[PDB]
This record gives structure tokens, C-alpha cells and sequence, in this order.
């Protein structure tokens, strides 16, 4: 499970950067 | 959803961007 | 400002770990 | 917001659990 | 340790919390 | 070897978080 | 307060790799 | 191919730290 | 000084996501 | 240099493509 | 501490061992 | 290159140093 962890943390940066002022819901499923 | 697609493969920054708001 | 896109990078990562899986809203200012 | 909260001041992780969904 | 431990499984923020000081 | 040093990288910056003005060390065995 | 919350957390960061097999203490003031 | 991309973003930040005010070229071969 | 050390590690790993396969440089001042 | 231009100001994602290989 | 000494200027690596067990 | 060498295998700060300006 750990690999999806670490994925996840990475897919959160990039939305952070990509998402600018925009914001985003993060909902891993 | 996002983990599904962008931890099986990677995704570009268009890709990503569906998430947004 | 940029010092607040630097906060809001490490409040994502802290979001992250912190809700697990209900996952998390991010809208900035 | 979270980042006038959290960006002016230091929010534990209790009070960061106020943007979990 | 915690490698062995967090890294072969996901710890919560409960169980890291154990190798705090 | 490389998937251990990766996931230890986000083990500090998790204790970093919980852990507080408590501190911690971070002994990898 | 919450910069040096950030530059903390690139200080772990930071350690983790400089210390490599030793690891490191962190204790923040 | 995301572990790779994973991989990289730690190199990346690695050499930032290692390099210091030499700079560094990042190209992924 | 340390700001700028901390703005610098977020700018490479935001030219890491955008530049993708070109990779990028870092030349700080 | 991308610390004058994007440290003292915040860079889009285009801006910063200028500092891409 | 480290950051009383590193955080208020900037720390080489050799100064960062300092901090290694 | 670095992905190559870096990612099959771990590289200390010194092997690191290699692919530095
Ligand atoms: C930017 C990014 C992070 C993690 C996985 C991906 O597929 C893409
Ligand atoms: C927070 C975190 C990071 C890495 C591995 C884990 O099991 C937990
Ligand atoms: C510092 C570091 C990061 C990623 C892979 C390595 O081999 C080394
Ligand atoms: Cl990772
Ligand atoms: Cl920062
Ligand atoms: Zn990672
Ligand atoms: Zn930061």
C-alpha cells in the first residue's frame, strides 16, 4: 500500500501547482 | 479516480488538471 | 504572493497525511 | 480560509482536520 | 525500526506518532 | 534499494508533522 | 511561527539526505 | 512508468541540495 | 539567504513537473 | 535568473517553461 | 539548535552534519 | 544518465555531485 501512498503524496504537489488559485478536492478511491 | 489513473501511469499536467476546480 | 503559494505547498502535503482517506479540500485565497 | 488560518498562524493537526472531507 | 515497519506497510499518523520524542 | 531511501524521505517529513516541538530521531535500521 | 515551520521541514529534508545511514536528531525551539 | 517519475522528483531535489549555488542541468535520459 | 534557498527547492520541483522530458536548469544567483 | 523572476514574483506554469531544456 | 543556527542563515551540508547521529 | 544510475541504485551526496555545473 505504501507505493500508492508515496504516489499520492506527489499527485497532491502537482495538482497543487497545476490547479493554481483554482484549489482542487483531493478523493483517492 | 486520480490514484487509479496517475499511480498506474503517469500523467501529463493536462491530465492532472481534470482534477481541478 | 509567492511565500504564501510556499505555505500553501506544505499545508497540501500536510492536508495529505493528516486526512488520509477522507481525502481533502484545497481552495486558496 | 485555510490559508488565512493556517498561513498567518500555525495550525496543529486538529485544526487541520477542519479541510479534510 | 520504522523503515521495516512504515515502509513493508502504511503507518497512521497514530503509529509514526510512537517515534516521536 | 532505491524504493526504501524514497519512502524514508516521506517517513521524516511525516514525523516532522506529527511530532512537533517534540522532535525526533530518525534511526533507519 | 509558521516560517520556520517551513524551514523546518526542508531541514529534515536536508538531514535525511546529508546523514544518510546515521540518521539524525531534529529538535526544533 | 511512475515510480521512475517518482525517482526523479527526490533526484531533483537532491542535487538542488548537493549542487547549491553551482546549479545543475536536469535531463532524464 | 534562507528564503531564497526555500523558494528555490519548490521552483525546481515545479520545473521538474512542467518540463517534463526536456528537463530543465537550475542556475540560482 | 528564475529566482529574481519567480521568487520575488509568483511565475505561471508558462513562465516557468522558459526555464525548461 | 538547528534552527536558531540554520534557519536564521543558511547552512552548508558539512555545517548540517553537525545534526547527524 | 542520472535516472539510469540513480534510480536502479541509490547514490550518495557524492555521486551526486557528478551531474552538478
Ligand atoms: C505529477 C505526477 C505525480 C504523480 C504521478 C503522476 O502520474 C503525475
Ligand atoms: C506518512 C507515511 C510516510 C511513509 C510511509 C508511511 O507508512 C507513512
Ligand atoms: C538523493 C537521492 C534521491 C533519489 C535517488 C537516489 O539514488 C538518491
Ligand atoms: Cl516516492
Ligand atoms: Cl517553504
Ligand atoms: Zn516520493
Ligand atoms: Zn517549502
Amino acid at each position: 500500500f505504501v507505493n500508492q501512498h508515496l504516489c499520492g503524496s506527489h499527485l497532491v504537489e502537482a495538482l497543487y501547482l497545476v490547479c493554481g488559485e483554482r484549489g482542487f478536492f483531493y478523493t483517492p478511491k | 479516480g486520480i490514484v487509479e489513473q496517475c499511480c498506474t501511469s503517469i500523467c501529463s499536467l493536462y491530465q492532472l488538471e481534470n482534477y481541478c476546480n
